[PDB]
């Protein structure tokens, strides 16, 4: 219960739209079952006045409460609606950009976890799940606690021993129920969540492995194995509706032993009456009415189980510690920046402004983090990286993402314009200048039809890998940065496109220092300074001419295979 | 003809599955209507007893035992009924699974492979398990939303006609407002409940891409791109939920007036200002208790209707989802009878051959190849070319329109049952979908002898990294086999493939994506058992390619080039433009 305490904080934004959707559930509770109160005591007291007793009877007063009764009622259930689906939308999106803002700062570091697609699901789900800590889980129990005591205050003024009797009865299956059911479910709650990834992981071993399975004459017994699963996973939800169903009739039953004391115990006197008279059936319909309060507080501690299990998980994602510190210091962008290195995984280069260095590496062995650390995805502790004259942890975040642009091996598509695609690189970019590019970097088949209004990604229009290729090029064109980062350009590349966009970097990142890194040794006759390394190990540089004349180990490359 | 009312259309046919479940859970809501109505009538005659004729409480020990056993049979009816609608909606989910994943396997691992394992999982585990409300809770609700209201009439009519008319005149009232607003802002609700989901999958995005936002900056700029889809999203769904929400505050309106009515009639009857709605005969005090206690349950089915709404609005959008995937149209191949007479390395054949996906889509161009018996050939080309297709042909995963004759037969005519017990793949991915370590090489036959087993772990180089594995050759592998690297998880599916004889062995890129030392123990053990039967591979290594003795340089589906690797290496064509690609790796 205290892990949802950074997520009831988030609720001091709008903390007036969420108490008003609590106060007008109170207020919608309360109209009718005061409606049902004042109408029960009004045949009541009307049949014993009877005819004789019309005169100075004064039904002007409870017309008046009937009349009102019934406007709050109607308006408080239609506002409440509104401003509680207002306020879970508003409090959404205020998870999801603290949900974001936080998991940002750790992004390369503290998101490498297992299954790094379906831990992003999670988020997604455990946000969502957050999502409903109000209206299903605070909006009820508050609620209902609120009317309980409205209801034994305001009914204490008639008796004293008749109203903490059905307070007490009201009190005692708010507190001590749900509890006594969420503990009586704990454990088909929890064979249930193993059972549903254990049906997962054979369906999805059973889907993934189609080819492998048909083959091999095994399909059959495997999804006779996963049918049996299923048959087990449908006992533990049958379980736990044997106990839902119980958590109803019990319900039901509560609220008739409330009738039942308040037909028997208000008959014996009310007050200090010894014929009570009309008020008998205040207590009896004010305890017929009062039970719909408590309809959802059984669910709603049931589901806060499962919001405080979201609240865990994603307090260990984003209360981390980033393995990066970016000081606060407004500085300058260089035109040119000369990158230095020294003893770092170790390796040490120079890479003087202007020219184009290669990194040539043995087919992934190396598995280069060069790239990694020289955007500051973690700091090297190995040595220093100096970026133009001054280390380059002295620089700050929105002028160190300027003096670097680099295009990574998996590229991503955002699932939106293909305008939207490339204001990432530069936001101020002008279409006309943005159409530009997208021609100059053999992205012509985009702009065929409303090209820049094209939905990418998920949405549509998927990009191949060639073309795949050539858009993390026109972003970094677009973010003009000295310094250029190509992380394994030209692999699973055809031959035809591979030198299609080797030439496109010679021409184009002319003006510009780059930093190639590859395994392979197509083109880097124009790449002045090639540097070759084994297991994070300089063995030899120097320009292809220098190398090949050397007879090195890049001579064995150029040799067979 | 809005979808809303196609899905729902779609709902309702799945049901007569439990329609058994589903009367009962009528019937018992008919039941229900009955001890509702005693309910109130012991409670009435009790409170008039009490409040008109002055009895004490001890006097009346016959109404409390008959109340009792109303509230007591109350409850285990409400405990029935809650029961008896989950079986109504376990057996609807369990057959339309059943019927998702017979639709799935015999699509077969062509159409699987579209879409990724976890939106699979989607379907089959989360959205069929999204209709359950739907069935348990919705369809019970709204067949006792007409049961009880009707029948709390009948038993006030006899009574009073004046107080049965209040509630039965707002009867046809509470749907006529929903012909003017509720068919409107239904279908626009699940319109908002799609923009949920994308909104969600909007989040997912930046989620997703944080380490290219990361690299330019645009962190902040992204946070903003979340607040302003997120407050797109809110406010076009709170113009419809302003107009959505009409319909509970309308039936509580209606029930808060029927209350009201129903008092001020009593109450003015008894005070002598009202003489109609009594059948000759003066208007009691039980009379007016019965026709109370009974209003709020006259419109309480209809207003726990509106708390079960998102048990309809996500069984909707999961039917949604299920009723394209079983409508969409596929093109298996065909099977037939024919059986293979011999176990002897068969003949491949291709004649104008044309692979199809199941959408219909071609593959693969015209083909004309041969494969001699006992022979091994090799497939090359660009990726996009084809050739990981040609493989899934003769597999049978992907249906064609030409001719591949196997032994002479078609394989249209072959029955997929046998035709596969002479067929090995190794293919591109391991893809061990067994328990342990163990259980995934002796997939092909379980009842292997101990000592057969040791001979394709030998072969296939599988015991020389076993004693690595904590528990041997018994480790488990767990999902997508993670307890073992690519590399010798790729050794494991090795071993697999070659432990029994089969006629056809298909190696699509078996040495791909793997390590140095995997790759050379790999390659050394399927480079000793392609000699042994009809080998055809799919390979990139262009430059191991000496020994085997056809060579099929395949682009844009054809296969364009023919003959050994002597013979192409030096000829100039194709190959030479993909082995001279393939010698600048290091
Ligand atoms: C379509 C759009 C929409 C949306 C989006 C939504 C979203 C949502 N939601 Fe909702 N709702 C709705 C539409 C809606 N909705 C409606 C319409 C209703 C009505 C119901 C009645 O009738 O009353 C509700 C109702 C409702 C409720 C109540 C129920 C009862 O009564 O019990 C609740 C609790 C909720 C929650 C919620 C949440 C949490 C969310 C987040 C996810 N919701
Ligand atoms: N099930 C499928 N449905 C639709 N297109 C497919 C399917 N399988 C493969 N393709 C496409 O067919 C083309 C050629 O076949 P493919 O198996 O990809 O060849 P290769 O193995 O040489 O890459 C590619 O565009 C591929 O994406
Ligand atoms: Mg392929």
């Amino acid at each position: 219960m205290r892990a949802l305490l950074p997520y009831l904080a988030l609720y001091k934004r709008h903390k007036w739209m969420l108490s008003l959707g609590i106060v007008l559930a109170i207020v919608t509770l309360l109209a009718s079952i005061g409606l049902l109160t004042l109408s029960g005591w009004f045949l009541s007291a009307s049949a014993v006045a009877g005819v004789a007793g019309l005169y100075s009877f004064n039904y002007m007063l409870p017309a008046a409460g009937v009349r009102g009764a019934a406007i709050t009622r109607t308006a408080g259930r239609y506002f409440e609606r509104l401003v509680s689906h207002d306020a879970t939308f508003r409090v959404l999106q205020h998870l999801r950009i603290y949900t974001f803002s936080k998991l940002l700062p750790l992004s390369p570091a503290g998101l490498a976890r297992y299954r790094q697609g379906e831990l992003l699901n999670r988020v997604v789900a455990d946000v969502d799940t957050l999502d409903h800590l109000y209206l299903r889980v605070i909006s009820p129990l508050v609620g209902a606690f609120v009317v309980i005591m409205v209801v034994t205050i305001g009914l204490s003024f008639l008796d004293f021993t008749l109203a903490f009797t059905l307070g007490g009865i009201m009190l005692l299956t708010l507190f001590l129920m749900p509890p006594l059911f969420y503990r009586a479910g704990k454990s088909t709650g929890q064979n249930l969540t193993h059972l549903r990834g254990q049906y997962r992981q054979q369906l999805t071993a059973w889907l993934q492995g189609q080819a492998e399975l048909t083959i091999f004459g095994a399909s059959d017994r495997y999804r006779t194995q996963l049918e049996n699963t299923e048959i087990q996973w449908l006992e533990a939800q049958r379980r736990q509706s044997e106990l839902t169903a119980l958590s109803q009739a019990i319900m039901l039953l509560i609220g008739a032993l409330a009738v039942i004391l308040m037909l028997w115990m208000a008959s014996g006197g009310v007050g200090g009456n010894a014929q009570p008279g009309a008020l008998i059936a205040l207590f009896v319909f004010c305890a017929l009415a009062a039970f719909e309060a408590l309809a959802p507080v059984t669910g709603a501690f049931q589901h806060l189980g499962q919001v405080i299990a979201s609240a865990v998980r994603i307090s260990d994602l984003t209360d981390q510690k980033p393995e990066v510190t970016f000081p606060d210091t407004q500085t300058r962008v260089a035109d040119r920046v000369s990158l230095t290195l020294r003893d770092v995984q170790g390796i040490s280069l120079q890479v003087n402004a202007g020219e184009h260095i290669a990194i040539l590496g043995r087919t992934g062995c190396g598995k280069s983090t060069l790239l990694q650390q020289l955007t500051r995805a973690w700091d090297p502790q190995q040595g220093e990286i100096l970026l133009n004259d001054s280390p380059i942890a002295s620089l700050n975040e929105a002028a160190l993402r300027q003096t670097i642009s680099v295009v990574p091996q998996r590229v991503h598509l955002f699932s939106a314009t293909l305008r939207d695609n490339l204001l990432l690189a530069s936001p101020g970019s002008s279409d006309e200048a943005l159409s530009e590019i997208l021609r100059r970097v053999g992205l012509e088949k985009l702009l065929e039809d409303a090209g820049l209004n094209s939905w990418l990604g998920e949405g549509g229009r998927q990009l191949s890998g060639g073309e795949l290729r050539r858009l993390a090029i026109a972003r970094a064109l677009l973010h003009d940065a000295p310094l250029v980062l190509l992380d394994e350009p030209t692999e699973g590349l055809d031959a035809t496109t591979e030198s299609q966009i080797l030439e496109l970097l010679a021409e184009m990142m002319r003006e510009k220092t780059v930093l190639m890194v590859t395994h392979r040794l197509r083109g880097l006759s124009r790449f002045q300074q090639i540097i070759v390394m084994d297991n994070g190990q300089i063995i030899e540089q120097g320009t292809h001419a220098e190398l090949l004349a050397r007879q090195g180990r890049y001579y064995q490359f150029k040799q067979g295979l | 003809k809005s979808r809303q009312k196609e899905l729902t259309r779609w709902l309702k046919q799945q049901s007569v599955i439990s329609q058994r479940w589903l009367n009962i859970s009528r019937l018992l809501g008919f039941v229900s209507g009955i001890l509702i109505i005693a309910q109130a009538w012991f409670m009435a005659r009790i409170l008039q007893h009490m409040i008109m004729e002055n009895i004490p409480r001890e006097a009346l020990l016959l109404p409390f035992t008959l109340l009792v056993l109303t509230f007591v049979l109350r409850a285990w009816v409400v405990w029935l009924r809650e029961r008896v609608g989950y079986h109504a909606g376990q057996h609807i989910r369990f057959a339309i699974r059943r019927q998702v994943l017979d639709r799935l396997q015999q699509a077969g691992p062509a159409w699987i492979q579209g879409k990724p394992a976890g939106s699979w999982a989607t379907l089959v585990l989360e959205q069929i398990d999204d209709m359950h409300d739907y069935y348990a809770r919705y369809l019970p609700q709204m067949a006792l939303a007409v049961s009880v209201p009707l029948l709390i009439v009948v038993a006030i009519f006899p009574s009073n006609w004046a107080a049965a008319l209040i509630l039965l005149g707002t009867a046809p009232l509470i749907p006529l407002f929903m012909a003017l607003v509720g068919m409107g802002a239904a279908d626009a609700n699940r319109r908002n409940f799609l923009a949920l989901a994308r909104l969600s999958g909007h989040f997912l995005d930046r989620l997703r891409g944080m380490e290219t936002l990361r690299i330019f900056g645009r962190g902040e700029a992204e946070i903003e791109s979340i607040r302003s889809a997120s407050e797109d999203f809110r406010q076009r769904t709170m113009e419809v939920l302003r107009l959505a929400f009409l319909s509970s505050g309308i039936l509580e309106f209606f029930t808060s007036l029927s209350i009201a009515l129903v008092a001020v009639y009593f109450g003015f009857s008894y005070l002598g200002e009202l003489d109609f709605g009594h059948y000759d005969t003066g208007v009691t005090l039980a009379a007016g208790f019965l026709a109370l206690i009974l209003a709020p349950e006259f419109f309480q089915p209809l207003r726990d209707l509106g708390t079960f709404y998102h048990a309809k609005a996500q069984a909707v959008g999961a039917a949604d989802s299920l009723k394209t995937f079983m409508e969409t149209p596929l093109a298996h191949p065909q099977r037939g009878e024919a059986e293979l007479a011999s176990t002897d390395p068969v003949t491949i054949e291709a004649e104008e051959l044309f692979i199809t996906s199941p959408e219909g889509k071609t593959l693969a161009g015209p083909l004309n190849f041969t494969l001699p018996a006992g022979q091994r050939a090799v497939l090359v080309g660009r990726s996009g070319s084809g050739k990981s297709s040609l493989l899934n042909a003769l597999s049978g995963f992907l249906s064609y329109q030409g001719s591949l004759r196997i032994n002479g037969i078609e394989l249209r005519d072959l029955s997929p049952e046998s035709w596969r017990k002479h067929l090995s793949w190794v293919g591109q991915n391991p893809q061990l979908p067994a328990a342990t370590l163990r259980d995934n090489v002796l997939l092909a036959r379980p009842d292997a002898s101990e000592q057969e087993l040791q001979a394709a772990l030998d072969n296939a180089w599988v015991s020389e990294f076993l004693p690595l594995l904590p528990q041997g050759v018994d480790t488990p592998v767990g999902d997508q086999a993670a307890r073992l690297s690519v590399g010798q998880a790729q050794r494991v599916a090795v071993a697999r493939a070659l432990l029994n004889p089969c006629s056809l062995l298909l190696l699509d890129e078996p040495a791909a994506s793997l390590d140095a030392h995997s790759e050379q123990r790999v390659m050394e053990a399927l480079n000793a058992a392609s000699l042994r039967q009809t080998t055809l591979m799919v390979t990139h290594q262009l430059e191991d390619l000496a020994d085997w003795d056809v060579i099929w340089v395949m682009q844009d589906g054809r296969i364009i080039e023919q003959g050994r690797y002597a013979e192409l290496s030096v000829a100039g064509g194709p190959f030479a433009t993909l082995l001279a690609h393939r010698q600048e790796e290091i």
